[PDB]
């Protein structure tokens, strides 16, 4: 015999349900449980949206594992982490025995590759030992 | 070894009638939908009668979302919704689609 | 049962009741472990001589 | 019965893009040093 | 001489720790802590002589 | 306070002491690995002014500090002594003073190792401390003694803890837990306690033999006198392959829990998987000479030890097929331990495929002592055991320490380590198939290509560890507030499709084990009355 609720405390419940002072969450769940005992053609479709949302809405324990708008956050976190890893690597490379070994230039490596073709290196794969400026 | 579809639908038809609270019908529905095969119409109609008996309209909304995810087509879904339209006009339960249109 | 249960009372270090900041002894306990091999390198590099 | 539409043409309409998405994820997963070789000086870039 | 009941009495009738409950558990454990103190600190006083290479002289 | 952390007998205090020692020595080992990869960045002497001996002492400090001081005291020490008695409902372990000395022997092993690194040079030998390099004529000074003593101490620790484990799992089960109905992590600690007790004493025999041969003028391995340095390789590797299976059986026990609780369906065929675990445990004792394919054996030892090392592939195969079976057809909740678990099984099958490629003695003559092997085991150690460690921490520490972590921070930590460690350990197969040897501080300059990318990957991995340690700080000072906001995840399992968000609040956890139904951070005496079970 419990009649329907006010309009202006249930209009658009699934968006203000979490900014809710938490006492009235209880005194809006219980009267919906009370109103469900009627024949189901009695109920206006404003509460059937509200009764579905308190049970099956994406709130509380049905919150997603990550919200809408944080896969962007962790993609940006991954990419900034790669960037600062590259940067600290390139910084600490600037303190490491400041001379290069004499082989690592094109004034050594094409003499090496001429020596490999001089002694007939691999015909199938490459022998060209060039990797430096 | 294991169980025929017809005996399965004779088992859950009894198990939905043997419910007493909202934990139990929400348990028996979860147990009958987490099988390989989608349940027969006579099983989910006992499920709709059970969810009517325990005064919960949200699970009677959820039965159709559950079958819609369970079937492989939407022609099977329209077949289901004409197989049980008159029970959806006897109980008057709404589907999630026309109550939440996109 | 003589041992006080709590949330921060399953650890052998204080966090809350503290004069120093906690992050000091946190990152200190972990940075001493990170600086174990650098001290190892310093002592061996001076022992053979180059650093 | 075979209600309406056939069983792996609905599964075909499902998993045709999964083939290409799998090929993308494995071609990135295993073929990432190919870009290092492309931008390398072993190509004498 | 079958002292087990007289010792069960005082080993349950005390809230001193178990390595103190006996009467003569001073004569063991006062020398033992001194021997332990002179036993663990003396290896590690020799470690800066060991890291820098000074051996112990035969004199 | 001294009675609870220095005289302690409760299992949880000893377990978190194990854990903090493990993370201390783990970053102390990855600092060595960072110095190694910085020395291996470009050819020539880069940071270490020559001094190849120091490169060897850093390599073996990395190896010992990562195996005997992080993975073991973090898996069988920490997770073992914590979650064995709570998941079997035991009120403590049997033999608790054994557990306390099994912890406190380990800092003394750490002290012996780092004083070994500071006297003459350190053990410059290999983590396999193979003679006659490790004896007096090639390694003078007291360093290799102190390394052998460190390994003696961890032998004592994880033998006494294994005895403690086996009697408290054979004697302290609850009222309904028979042997078939154990959780799949206690079966893992059961089997590694077996392999520990059956594998540690041949190692202890071998290394005190080496200690006597260095220090007491004996001859077991000196060929000048009649010994053989291949008796040592047998005595080492008969321990050494059971060691690399006890480094991953508790990882299997962790991953089987993680995939079950995030698929929300039980593990497909649970006792075929305990049979698979026991089969890997037995058959790991019959394969030890696959590290010895090159030393000059028979033809048919290398025919037997190639078939027996590939019948290992079948129970591991059905474990991985069973994992993918129980992940097929579930509701996958993509949380941080689930990400770690699926990356575990993908990268572990990659390491297993390259391990079966190594397992052929016909082919291992093209791959022994090359970087193919170091790719094989850094795909199943840093991707098997370490990924299981991260999954276990991110899966159990909201229960244990009671404070949640920032979840999106945990997912960038996961993706950073999964990118960067794949980036370091993938070109090692390329260098090894091109012929790059192991344990060298300086390579030929045609190997300079794929070493730069690997040192970059190590920098990504070390910064992932720095992000993880900031996650630990944020958990330990803001985890109470990580409850009140939603920078975390609170409920391990989502509600099912038809139960709703009050029924789930009356049934807030749906677990197959006791460990989550306990009080967060649990009581000092859990289970005074015993946990009944059907
Ligand atoms: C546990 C085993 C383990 C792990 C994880 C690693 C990880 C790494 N290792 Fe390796 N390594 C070995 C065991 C391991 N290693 C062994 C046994 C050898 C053979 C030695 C020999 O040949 O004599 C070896 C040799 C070896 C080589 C071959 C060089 C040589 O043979 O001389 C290299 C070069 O790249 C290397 C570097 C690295 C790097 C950069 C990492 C990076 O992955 C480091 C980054 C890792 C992390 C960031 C892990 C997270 C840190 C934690 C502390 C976990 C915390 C989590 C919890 C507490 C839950 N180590
Ligand atoms: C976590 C530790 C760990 C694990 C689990 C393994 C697992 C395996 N390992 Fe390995 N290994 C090491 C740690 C480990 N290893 C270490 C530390 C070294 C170097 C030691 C040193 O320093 O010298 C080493 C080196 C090593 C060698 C010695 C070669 C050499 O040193 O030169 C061999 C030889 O047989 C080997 C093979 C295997 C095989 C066949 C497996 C198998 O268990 C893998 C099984 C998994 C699969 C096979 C994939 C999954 C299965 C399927 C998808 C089903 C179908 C698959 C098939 C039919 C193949 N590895
Ligand atoms: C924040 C600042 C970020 C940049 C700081 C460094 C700026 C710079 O000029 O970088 C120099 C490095 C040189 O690095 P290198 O080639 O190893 O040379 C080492 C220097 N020696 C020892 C020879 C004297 O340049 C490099 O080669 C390293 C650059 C990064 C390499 C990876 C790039 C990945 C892009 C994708
Ligand atoms: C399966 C794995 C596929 C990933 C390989 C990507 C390579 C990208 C690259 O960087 O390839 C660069 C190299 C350059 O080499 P080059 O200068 O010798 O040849 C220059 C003349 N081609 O192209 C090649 O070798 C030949 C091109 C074919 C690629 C072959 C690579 C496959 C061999 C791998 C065998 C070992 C696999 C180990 C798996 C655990
Ligand atoms: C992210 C996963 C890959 C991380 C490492 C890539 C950079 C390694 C590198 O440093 O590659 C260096 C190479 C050439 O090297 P080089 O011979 O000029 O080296 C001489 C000394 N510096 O050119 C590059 O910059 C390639 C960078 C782009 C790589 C894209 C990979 C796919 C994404
Ligand atoms: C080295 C290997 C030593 C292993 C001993 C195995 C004992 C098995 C057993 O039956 O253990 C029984 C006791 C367990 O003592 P507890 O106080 O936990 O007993 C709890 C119930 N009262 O073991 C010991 O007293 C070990 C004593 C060690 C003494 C120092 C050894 C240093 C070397
Ligand atoms: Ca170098
Ligand atoms: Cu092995």
């Amino acid at each position: 015999q419990t009649k329907a609720l006010s309009k202006a405390t249930l209009t658009d419940l699934p968006e203000r349900w979490e900014n809710m002072p938490n006492l009235e969450q209880k005194e809006i769940a219980d009267n919906l449980t009370e109103r469900q005992k009627l024949p189901w053609k009695t109920l206006n479709n404003e509460e059937i949206k509200a009764a579905w949302y308190i049970s099956y809405g994406e709130w509380g324990p049905r919150r997603p594992v990550h919200g809408k708008g944080d896969v962007a956050f962790i993609t940006k976190g991954v990419f900034l982490g790669l960037g600062i890893s590259f940067g600290l690597f390139g910084l600490v490379r600037l303190l490491a025995n400041p001379e290069t070994p004499k082989t690592m230039n094109r004034e050594w490596q094409l003499k090496s590759d001429e020596y490999l073709k001089s002694k007939n290196a691999n015909p199938w794969g490459g022998y060209s030992q060039v990797q430096s400026k | 070894d294991e169980e025929t579809f017809e005996e399965f639908t004779a088992r859950y038809e009894k198990e939905f009638d043997e419910a007493y609270d909202l934990f139990e019908v929400q348990r028996v529905l979860n147990n009958c939908f987490s099988y390989d095969l989608v349940p027969a119409p006579a099983v989910i109609e006992k499920a709709l009668r059970a969810a009517r008996r325990v005064n919960d309209l949200p699970t009677a909304i959820r039965v159709f979302e559950a079958l819609k995810y369970k079937v492989e087509n939407e022609d099977q879904y329209k077949a289901y919704l004409d197989e049980l339209k008159d029970v959806r006009q006897e109980l008057g339960v709404p589907l999630k689609e026309e109550l939440f249109p996109s | 049962v003589h041992f006080k249960d709590g949330v921060y009372e399953n650890i052998p270090f204080k966090v809350k009741g503290r004069k120093t900041p906690y992050a000091l002894s946190h990152f200190g306990f972990f940075a001493i472990g990170f600086a174990v091999p650098f001290v190892a390198c310093y002592v061996q590099l001076k022992k053979s001589g180059a650093f | 019965g075979r209600i309406g539409e056939s069983w792996v043409i609905t599964e075909g309409r499902r998993l045709i893009p999964e083939i290409f998405q799998w090929s993308a994820v494995l071609s990135v997963c295993l073929g990432w040093p190919g870009a290092v070789y492309f931008f390398s000086k072993a190509r004498k870039a | 001489a079958n002292k087990v009941i007289q010792l069960q009495k005082i080993f349950q009738s005390s809230t001193k720790p178990l390595w103190w409950r006996h009467p003569r558990s001073a004569l063991y454990l006062y020398p033992f802590y001194a021997i332990f103190a002179v036993a663990v600190v003396t290896p590690l006083l020799y470690i800066p002589n060991a890291i820098r290479g000074i051996k112990a002289k035969k004199a | 306070m001294v009675q609870r952390w220095l005289y302690s007998t409760n299992a949880k205090d000893i377990a978190v002491l194990y854990f903090m020692l493990a993370i201390f020595s783990g970053m102390a080992g990855t600092a060595m690995s960072l110095i190694i990869r910085l020395e291996l960045a470009a050819p020539g002497s880069q940071y270490l002014h020559g001094n190849s001996q120091l490169f060897n002492v850093l390599v073996v400090g990395h190896a010992v500090l990562m195996i005997f001081f992080l993975v073991m005291p973090a898996l069988i020490g920490g997770f073992g002594n914590y979650l064995l008695p709570l998941m079997i409902g035991a009120t403590d372990t049997a033999f608790p003073r054994i557990n306390n000395i099994a912890f406190w022997v380990l800092p003394m092993g750490l002290v012996c190792l780092v004083t070994s690194t500071l006297v003459e040079s350190g053990a410059g030998t290999g983590w396999t401390v193979y003679p006659p390099l490790s004896s007096i004529q090639a390694h003078s000074g007291p360093s290799v003694d102190l390394a052998i003593f460190a390994l003696h101490l961890t032998s004592i620790s994880s033998l006494l803890g294994a005895i403690n484990f086996i009697v408290t799992t054979l004697n302290m089960r609850t009222n309904g837990m028979t042997m078939h109905k154990l959780p799949l992590f206690v079966w893992s600690i059961f089997i590694t306690a077996f392999l520990l007790l059956l594998s540690l004493p041949v190692l202890s025999a071998g290394i005190t033999m080496l200690l006597l041969d260095r220090n007491f003028n004996t001859s077991f391995f000196e060929v000048s006198g009649g010994g053989d340095p291949i008796l040592y390789e047998h005595l080492f590797w008969f321990f050494g392959h059971p060691e690399v299976y006890i480094l991953i059986i508790p990882g299997f026990g962790i991953i089987s829990h993680v995939v079950s609780t995030y698929s929300k369906k039980p593990v497909f065929g649970e006792i075929s998987m305990v049979y698979a675990m026991a089969s890997i445990g037995l058959l790991g004792f019959l394969v030890w000479s696959h590290h010895m394919y090159i030393v000059g054996l028979d033809a048919d030892t290398r025919a037997y030890f190639t078939s027996a090392t590939m019948i290992i592939a079948i129970p591991t195969g059905i474990k991985i097929f069973s994992w993918l079976a129980t992940i097929h057809g579930g509701s996958i909740r993509l949380a941080t331990p689930m990400l770690y678990a699926i990356a575990f099984l993908f990268l572990f099958t990659m390491g297993g495929l390259t391990g079966v490629a190594l397992a052929n003695a016909s082919l291992d003559v093209a791959f022994h002592d090359t970087y193919y092997v170091v790719g094989h085991f850094h795909y199943v150690l840093s991707m098997g055991a370490i990924f299981s460690l991260f999954a276990g921490y991110y899966y159990w520490s909201p229960q244990i320490l009671g404070l949640n972590y920032n979840e999106k921070l945990a997912q960038i930590q996961f993706w950073l380590i999964f990118i960067g460690a794949n980036v370091i350990f993938f070109p090692m197969h390329f260098l090894g198939i091109n012929g790059m040897p192991r344990r060298i501080p300086d390579y030929p300059d045609a190997f300079a290509g794929w070493n730069y990318v690997a040192s970059i990957g190590s920098f990504i991995a070390t910064l992932s560890l720095f992000l993880f340690i900031y996650i630990l700080y944020d958990q330990l000072v803001n985890g109470l507030n990580n409850k009140v906001n939603n920078k975390s995840v609170i409920y391990n399992k989502a509600p099912d499709f038809v139960e709703s968000n009050t029924i789930f609040n009356l049934n807030t956890v749906k677990s197959s084990s006791i460990e989550f139904l306990l009080t967060s951070p649990p009581a000092v005496h859990s289970f005074n009355t015993p946990a009944v079970q059907s």
